[PDB]
């Protein structure tokens, strides 16, 4: 199943690599320790709504 | 926008607003970066000098965060015609950059296959604007924000008089009457992930607003990713 199940559990970007999942982010975030979740480098990243 | 809601504050943060020389909306926009605008080609044609507003929510009251942008380079899409209103794009490099704050911030571009595999594939996208509230009406003074389903491509190409292209996508209801109108067009078509936003289409055209058995058709921003990043180091 890889990124067909749930993302491969990525944030963001899911992409198959010898039969492994393999996560990356978009621009102004980068790829945690887990390589899963994806963390802002600054403020104002993209695709977050401003609430706060 | 016919129906839907105001985005309230912080909500459509990557809204971008062209205005003509009378200082008036005529088009919407996609924040990308500080420096670029995503919006559609055939709005290059609504007015001969404009600019760019962002932090805008409502056109009456001067804000906070509000800003106007001069625009220094207009990148068009060469083979955009009336005839088909095919590759319905642009992007706008703006004079100076854009400052992040409260209902200012770009929207995500997302990697073209996991966009159609994963983006493409959830049940709703929104689209946002300062358009039209009625197919006869004046531009809306308030943004709004619709939430639209994404549309099986035969229905779609059904429900049209004319040419759907690869490069276009339906979204919207078949008898529910919301939906995107005249004064949308350029503006942003986003699907979130996770609570995260990225840029799936610009509103490009339809038949009429909110008509019944009709769509808002998008241009796919997936078509033109490679096209938008060659675009940014230009
Ligand atoms: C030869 S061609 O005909 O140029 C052609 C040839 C080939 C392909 C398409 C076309 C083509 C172009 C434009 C239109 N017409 C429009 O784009 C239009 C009129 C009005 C007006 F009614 F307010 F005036 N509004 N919009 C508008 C604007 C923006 C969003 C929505 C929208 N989104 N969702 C929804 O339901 N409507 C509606 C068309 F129909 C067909
Ligand atoms: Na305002
Ligand atoms: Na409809």
């Amino acid at each position: 199943k890889l990124c067909s199940l749930d993302n491969g559990d990525c944030d963001q970007f899911c992409h198959e690599e010898q039969n492994s999942v393999v996560c990356s982010c978009a621009r102004g975030y980068t790829l945690a320790d887990n390589g899963k979740a994806c963390i802002p480098t600054g403020p104002y990243p993209c695709g977050k709504q401003t609430l706060e | 926008i016919v129906g839907g809601q105001e985005c309230k504050d912080g909500e459509c943060p990557w809204q971008a607003l062209l205005i003509n020389e009378e200082n008036e909306g005529f088009c919407g926009g996609t924040i990308l970066s500080e420096f670029y605008i995503l919006t559609a080609a055939h709005c290059l044609y609504q007015a001969k000098r404009f600019k760019v507003r962002v932090g805008d929510r409502n056109t009456e009251q001067e804000e906070g965060g509000e800003a106007v942008h001069e625009v220094e380079v207009v990148i068009k899409h060469n083979r955009f015609t009336k005839e088909t209103y095919d590759f319905d794009i642009a992007v706008l490099r703006l004079k100076t950059p854009i400052t992040f704050r409260m209902n200012v911030a770009p929207a995500c571009l997302p990697e073209r296959d996991w966009a159609e595999s994963t983006l493409m594939t959830q049940k709703t996208g929104i689209v946002s604007g300062f358009g039209r509230t009625h197919e006869k009406g004046r531009q809306s003074t308030r943004l709004k924000m619709l939430e639209v389903p994404y549309v099986d491509r035969n229905s779609c190409k059904l429900s049209s008089s004319f040419i759907i292209t690869q490069n276009m996508f339906c979204a919207g209801y078949d008898t529910k009457q919301e939906d995107a109108c005249q004064g949308d067009s350029g503006g942003p078509h986003v699907t979130r992930f996770k609570d995260t936003y990225f840029v799936t289409g610009i509103v490009s055209w339809g038949e009429g607003c909110a008509r019944k058995g009709k769509y808002g058709i998008y241009t796919k921003v997936t078509a033109f990713l490679k096209w938008i990043d060659r675009s940014m180091k230009t």
